[PDB]
């Protein structure tokens, strides 16, 4: 467990931030794909 | 007449085991015997071989690429060694026919085994990257070992996987011959008119020459200071001795501009990567961009019109 | 001008003509007795290439061209509209490269290092001397030389190369081409280790000479050391020009055929040349 | 871009070249710059910072962290020489060589110079001297080489100067570096293997004569050669190449 | 029988890493050999059966 | 199969994870490209030809 | 052991890794099912 | 390697368990393919 | 095995096992490839010929 | 009377050889079964 | 014949065995390959003739 | 007596040679059986 | 001829033995290959025509 | 003296030569048998 020296609290906070960013980006991607599919579906 | 070629007095002994900072000694064991001829030419230590995970990874995929192409070649040879000996370097492993083109539905005879064989050499070359890379990481060296190596792979990749996909055909990759590759390189120029007016090849033409021409002098500068302590180069940046001091000014006096020990080795890899980096984008343009260099060079006044 | 430590390295002696003559330094560069001769010829040699343009009338930058005489004229009267310009511009550059090479030895002697750099260059020039007064004359006239035009960029393959077919199948050329790769593949590692030890992982120590061997030994299994490469780099690079220029000589009056057909001489071998099967037989 | 230029002739094709024109020149500026780490800023004969320095400036001085626990070197810091350059400027006028005033070989000018190194007989990364005497070389021995013991040492001027007793061998390179030639005077002189050319049966010194054998610089430690002498010996030994150009 | 004994003489780590590389390469080779043949190029027969091409 | 943690007693997790990441990514790329290669299975071609959108 | 991990550490790490593997595999199963329904390859 | 008899015993048991699992999956796969399309 | 057992004394077992494993796998692969190259013993083809798989 | 590069004992070599021979016999038995199956399916003589 | 046994007193066994193994395998391979080329002795072709498999 | 270079004894060499000859005879016997089988199946004379 | 035993006093037996073995084998292969190449004494070839195995 | 570079004795050389000659005679006898067999089967004169 000595590869970076981060704490459980530090890793918790960092992971929460990263997941928030991931969810934001994924939401934008979902909106984009929905818009394209409505405009022109690829199935 | 002693132009610094041969050791005159031969002294030999127990090889150094090796020095470890962060090296996984589990993968490193054993030492090797001593080479005869090079003891005149120079050093003789042949080993030790780091049976690394990537090295093992490269060990098989290279070997399967090494061996498997042999067997399909025998299918050409008719199982006759004297036939195989005679038309050695005449056997040539073809890619799929252009009807298949990009499509990976090739039969084994008609280039299916190329994609089979080529996938394994595809594994080995990339896996050797880290074997260089990781070992520097254990000893804390620069990663230039990696970045000069990727220079070749970027152009090595475009020959097979990058340039052919942009058109959408596997014929436009290189057949695996000892002579079919060489006929292919001439064939490439003929396909796109002449390869003459292809710029990034013509740029690459300069820099392969820059490799050996410059380094003949670079070594000679070191060869000049084997009397002046050239083989202790590592601290000759740190402790600038007469090795660094004298010859460099000769490069001031001949060329006007001179250099030092530390920056002289920048030119080595940095010029060398121009050998491979330039061609990778350069070979692209013939297929997906400029189908005939003979007319494209006419645009910018380097062709006769 | 002078570096922070240069001054003491300039001593007015050893010069090839006479020890103490014409050995002043013009700022960073040195101009001397042999210092004139290359400056003498190169200064005009460029400018008559400019006069090559006017004979055509073209001034488009690359479209300027210098035209050698064909086989016919040789050592005779030749219109400068065709020749006696490429023939004279031969005089300038040919003297220059000899002038510059033999210039170098004086400052080599002054700083007391080997003649290898003049030796290396003088041998590098020997590839050029192969191209004019050697390959043309060995048949008999300079017609068999490529034009000294910039826009040609050595595009004489039209009649030059394919008279021999696939020309990378000159045996020496097959050897010659491979050499620059052998240099360029090895070149990285010396450009690596001394530079990769000079630059370690940002945050790691500079390396020691004991570190130097271990990296290369565990990788491929053999270390000759630093000097082995510099010698090989000189063994390689001069061999590459040696095995290239030599085969240039044996294109003339030695090989008048197609270079592929020579490899059939192995396929000609009476013992197993004619066993049916495979690709030949 | 299927044969489709943006307009006329300018497309992605020329884009690569136009990229390559700018891309190359930036590196060449960087390549010129990173070679500028010894002897800058430029000086003149007098010692003033020269009028011309050039468009390419000094790159940032990065002090290297050093191994062995010896200390640190800051390169490029202020460049120092700290060595005998007692000389005579032939001309106050700009652009003249510098005549040797007294005995140059003590001072070391032209081919005779010798640089101020570290004063440490260099140990290896394992903590032992890189150059080890044969007698003090534990384990290694003369294996298959022409043991110079038995070869009369000959100078350029064709006088027998001495005879070899031991070889101070390079342990890392496992190739010989220095040759013990103790002279008839009494001092034990080392000559680098690289400098002189031995055939099958003799030891010939083609750079300097047997009179300069008498002044070959002495070593303070009969067990370890110091760095400063290394050049100072060779600077003494290799300098006479031109002073003894006659004879 | 009893083949425990190999481990105490012959290294584990190398065994597992080499075996992993071996198995992946082997599986890829066999799959590609299948895919190259017209029969057992299951994509093509899938197309032909559902006659979509 | 609970006993499988001994391999983690054997293997440093970081390198296994990075090898796995490269492995998975390259494999997904290869499968996707083999798919898109086939005229039969090519969702872009299928959509283009079905919806008459050539 | 190359690595010095404990039984508890390896237990936790393996549990986490298996959870991730099961999640990824579940997504893969859903994807394959969707494709097969859309267009079977058998 | 310095492993004990007990250590080698445990490691071999684990490895054999893994081998049997993998082989079982392979057997199932081959059976499925052969039923779907035999190659004999 | 009366006297054969001393062979392991003169040959280091680790290396002989490595070499044997490499040799065995190479041999099996080579023989299988040779077998396939023969049209009579292309076990893919026999399946194709029997069941009339085009 | 060991006489090896290797320092193994007579007992160690005995055990190792027994293990190796057991493995060889197992592998050979599988090979025999395979060859018999192929020959029955399609003899090559 | 009786006293040959000093050859091991002359030669190191292990190198003799390495050479013998390489020699024997390479020899067997080349003999087999020549037989296999030999139309009279290609058992794989001979298997075809007697059974009318083409 | 011996020359003295590998350092094996007369007894050691005796045992090693006996083992090697046993192996040679076994291998040769198998070869003889194989050649006989082939010759019966298809003679090459 | 009687004091040929001094030959081994002049030369090391091991090197001579290596040379003899290598030379003998290279030689024997040479002659066999030449006979096999010559059509009269390719002993394989005759066996076909005598037995009419084609 | 015994002019020994290899340092073998007269007795050692005697024994070694006897062994080598025995081997040579054995090999030559086999060769003679082989040549006789071939010549009977198909003479080359
Ligand atoms: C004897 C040496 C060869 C030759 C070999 C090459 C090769 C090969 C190449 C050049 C390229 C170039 N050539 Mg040249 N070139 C020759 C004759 C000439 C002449 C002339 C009118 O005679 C001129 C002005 C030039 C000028 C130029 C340079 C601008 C350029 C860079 C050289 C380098 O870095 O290496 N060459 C002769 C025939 N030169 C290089 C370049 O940058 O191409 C884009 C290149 O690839
Ligand atoms: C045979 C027809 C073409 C030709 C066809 C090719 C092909 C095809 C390839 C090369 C390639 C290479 N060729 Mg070219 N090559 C020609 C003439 C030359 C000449 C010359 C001035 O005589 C030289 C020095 C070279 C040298 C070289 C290198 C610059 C380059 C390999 C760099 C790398 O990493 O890959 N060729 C002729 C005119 N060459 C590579 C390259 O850069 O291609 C664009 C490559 O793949
Ligand atoms: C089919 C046409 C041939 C070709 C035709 C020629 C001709 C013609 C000549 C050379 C010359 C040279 N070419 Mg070539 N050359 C080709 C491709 C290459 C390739 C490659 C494939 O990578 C390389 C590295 C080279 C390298 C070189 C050198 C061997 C040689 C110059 C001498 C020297 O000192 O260097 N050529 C193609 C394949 N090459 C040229 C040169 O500059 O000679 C001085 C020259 O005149
Ligand atoms: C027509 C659709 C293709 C298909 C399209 C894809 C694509 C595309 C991918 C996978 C991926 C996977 N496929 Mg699928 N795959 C097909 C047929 C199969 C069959 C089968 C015998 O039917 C199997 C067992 C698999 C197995 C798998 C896994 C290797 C992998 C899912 C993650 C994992 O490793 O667990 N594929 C069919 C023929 N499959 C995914 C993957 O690579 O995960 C890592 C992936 O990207
Ligand atoms: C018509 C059939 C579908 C197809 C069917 C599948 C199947 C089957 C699988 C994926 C899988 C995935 N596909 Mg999808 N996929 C296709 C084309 C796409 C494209 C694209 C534009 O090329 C993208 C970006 C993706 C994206 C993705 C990833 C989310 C995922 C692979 C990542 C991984 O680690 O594995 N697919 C077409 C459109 N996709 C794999 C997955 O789910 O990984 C978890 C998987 O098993
Ligand atoms: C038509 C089928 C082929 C055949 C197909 C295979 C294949 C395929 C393989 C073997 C393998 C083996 N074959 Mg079989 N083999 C054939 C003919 C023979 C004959 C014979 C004279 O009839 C013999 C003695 C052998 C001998 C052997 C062994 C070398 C080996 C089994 C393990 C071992 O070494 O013990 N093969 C016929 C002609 N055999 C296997 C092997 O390589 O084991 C290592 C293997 O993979
Ligand atoms: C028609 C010619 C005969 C023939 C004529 C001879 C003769 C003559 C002699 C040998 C002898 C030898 N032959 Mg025969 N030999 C034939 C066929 C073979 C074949 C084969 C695959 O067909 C092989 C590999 C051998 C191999 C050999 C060795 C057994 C032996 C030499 C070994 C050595 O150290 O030297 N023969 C054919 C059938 N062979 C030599 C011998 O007896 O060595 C002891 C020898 O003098
Ligand atoms: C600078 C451009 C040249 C280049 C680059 C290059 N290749 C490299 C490297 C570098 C910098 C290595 O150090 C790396 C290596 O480990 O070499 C031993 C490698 C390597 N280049 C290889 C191949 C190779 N590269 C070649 C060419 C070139 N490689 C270019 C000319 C050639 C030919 C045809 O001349 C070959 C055969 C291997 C020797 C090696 C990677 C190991 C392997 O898998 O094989
Ligand atoms: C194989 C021998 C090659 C060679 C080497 C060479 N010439 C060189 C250099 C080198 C390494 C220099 O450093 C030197 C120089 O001043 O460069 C700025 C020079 C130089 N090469 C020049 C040109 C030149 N040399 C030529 C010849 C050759 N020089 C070959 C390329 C050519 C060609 C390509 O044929 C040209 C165009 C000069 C401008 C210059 C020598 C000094 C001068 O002013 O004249
Ligand atoms: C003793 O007997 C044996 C058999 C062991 C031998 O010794 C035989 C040994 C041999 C070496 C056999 C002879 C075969 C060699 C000589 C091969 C020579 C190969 C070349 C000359 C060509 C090398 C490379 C050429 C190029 C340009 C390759 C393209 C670069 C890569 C990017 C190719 C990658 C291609 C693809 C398709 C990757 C993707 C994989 C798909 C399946 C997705
Ligand atoms: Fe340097």
């Amino acid at each position: 467990l000595g590869y970076t020296g981060l704490t459980d609290e530090q890793a918790q906070e960092l992971h929460s931030v990263y997941m928030s960013g991931l969810w934001l980006f994924s939401a934008v991607a979902i909106v984009a794909h929905l818009a394209v599919y409505i405009w022109r579906p690829w199935f | 007449e002693y132009q610094n070629i041969f050791s005159q007095v031969q002294v030999r002994g127990p090889a150094d085991l090796g020095m470890t900072e962060d090296v996984n000694l589990a993968n490193r064991s054993g030492v090797g015997p001593f080479s005869t001829l090079l003891g005149w030419f120079g050093n003789a230590q042949l080993g030790p071989i780091y049976l690394g995970s990537l090295g093992v990874l490269s060990l098989f995929s290279g070997l399967m690429w090494f061996f498997t192409i042999g067997i399909w070649f025998w299918y050409q040879a008719g199982w006759n060694p004297a036939v195989f000996l005679r038309d050695l370097f005449f056997f040539s492993l073809e890619p799929p026919a252009p009807e298949y083109g990009l499509s990976f539905a090739a039969p084994l005879k008609e280039g299916g085994l190329w994609l089979i064989a080529s996938f394994f050499m595809f594994v080995a070359v990339w896996s050797w990257w880290g074997r260089t890379y990781l070992r520097a990481q254990a000893l804390g060296m620069g990663k230039h070992t990696a970045w000069a190596f990727l220079s070749a792979i970027w152009l090595w990749m475009v020959l097979g996987f990058i340039r052919p996909i942009l058109m959408g055909s596997w014929s436009e990759a290189v057949p695996y011959g000892i002579f079919s590759h060489l006929d292919w390189t001439n064939n490439f120029s003929l396909v796109h008119g002449n390869l003459f007016y292809n710029p990034f090849h013509g740029l690459s033409i300069a820099f392969l020459y820059g490799s050996a021409l410059l380094f003949a002098m670079h070594g000679a500068t070191i060869l000049a200071v084997s009397r002046f302590g050239g083989e202790r180069e590592l601290e000759q940046i740190a402790d600038r001795g007469t090795a660094a001091e004298r010859a460099a000014l000769f490069w001031r006096w001949t060329m006007g501009f001179n250099a030092t020990m530390e920056g002289i080795h920048r030119w080595a890899i940095w010029m060398a990567v121009l050998v491979t980096l330039t061609g990778g984008i350069g070979i692209l343009l013939s297929g997906t961009v400029v189908d005939n260099w003979y007319v494209w060079g006419q645009n910018h006044g380097m062709a006769p019109l | 001008a002078l570096l922070s430590f240069e001054r003491k390295y300039r001593v007015p002696g050893g010069t090839l003509v006479g020890g103490n003559l014409f050995d002043f330094w013009v700022g960073p560069f040195y101009v001397g007795f042999f210092g004139v001769a290359t400056f003498f010829f190169a200064a005009l040699g460029i400018i008559l290439i400019a006069w090559s343009a006017v004979l055509q009338g073209t001034w488009n930058p690359q479209l300027i061209s210098v035209y050698p005489p064909a086989l016919e004229y040789g050592l005779g009267g030749a219109p400068l509209a065709k020749g006696g310009l490429w023939q004279i511009i031969t005089i300038c550059a040919t003297g220059a490269f000899v002038s510059w090479a033999l210039r170098e030895v004086e400052i080599c002697r002054k700083l007391g290092i080997g003649y290898h750099i003049p030796f290396a260059f003088a041998f590098a020039i020997l590839a050029y001397l192969t191209l004019v007064l050697f390959r043309p004359v060995m048949m008999g006239a300079w017609g068999y030389a490529f034009p000294y035009g910039i826009w040609t960029h050595l595009d004489w393959v039209s009649n030059t190369g394919y008279t021999y077919g696939n020309f990378h199948y000159n045996p020496a050329h097959m050897i010659a081409i491979s050499f620059f790769f052998t240099n360029a593949l090895a070149l990285a590692l010396h450009g690596a280790l001394v530079l990769s030890a000079a630059n370690p992982e940002k945050g790691k120590e500079m390396r020691t000479p004991d570190h130097e061997d271990t990296f290369f030994r565990d990788l491929v299994g053999y270390s000759i050391g630093t000097l082995g490469i510099h010698r090989l780099g000189l063994l390689l690079s001069l061999s590459a020009v040696f095995f290239s220029a030599l085969c240039m000589i044996i294109t003339g009056t030695i090989w008048f055929d197609q270079w592929v057909d020579w490899w059939q001489w192995w396929v000609k071998l009476p013992w197993w040349a004619n066993i049916p099967g495979g690709i030949n037989g | 871009m299927v044969g489709v230029t943006a307009f006329g002739n300018f497309d992605l094709a020329s884009l690569a070249i136009y990229s390559f024109w700018i891309f190359l020149a930036g590196l060449i500026y960087y390549l010129q710059t990173e070679n500028m780490r010894e002897g800058y800023p430029l000086e003149n004969e007098d010692g003033t910072p020269a009028a011309n320095q050039g468009p390419f400036p000094l790159p940032k001085p990065k002090t290297f962290i050093l191994p062995h626990g010896r200390g640190t070197l800051t390169v490029p810091g202020p460049e120092s020489e700290d060595r005998p350059i007692a000389l005579a400027r032939t001309a106050v006028s700009e652009g003249f060589p510098h005549a040797p005033t007294g005995d140059p070989m003590k001072d070391g000018v032209g081919p005779a110079s010798w640089v101020a190194r570290r004063d440490l007989p260099e140990l290896d990364g394992h903590g032992h001297n890189k150059i080890k005497p044969m007698k003090a070389a534990a384990g290694f021995h003369v294996s298959a080489g022409k043991n110079p013991i038995g070869l009369p040492v000959r100078g350029c001027d064709l006088e027998i100067a001495g005879k070899v007793v031991d070889i101070w061998v390079d342990i890392p390179e496992q190739m010989a570096r220095f040759l013990e030639v103790e002279l008839k005077d009494g001092s034990t002189r080392l000559l680098p293997m690289q400098m002189v050319k031995v055939q099958s049966n003799r030891v010939h010194v083609n750079a300097l004569s047997s009179d300069l054998f008498a002044g070959i610089p002495t070593i303070k430690s009969p067990t370890e050669v110091t760095l400063l002498e290394e050049d100072k010996i060779c600077g003494y030994v290799a300098g006479g190449l031109m002073y003894a150009a006659p004879k | 029988s009893k083949f425990y004994k190999i481990w105490m003489i012959f290294d584990p780590r190398r065994v597992f890493v080499a075996q992993g590389v071996f198995l992946f390469l082997l599986a890829v080779m066999i799959h590609l050999i299948l895919l190259s043949t017209p029969s057992y190029n299951w994509l093509e027969i899938s197309a032909a059966k559902y006659n979509r091409v």
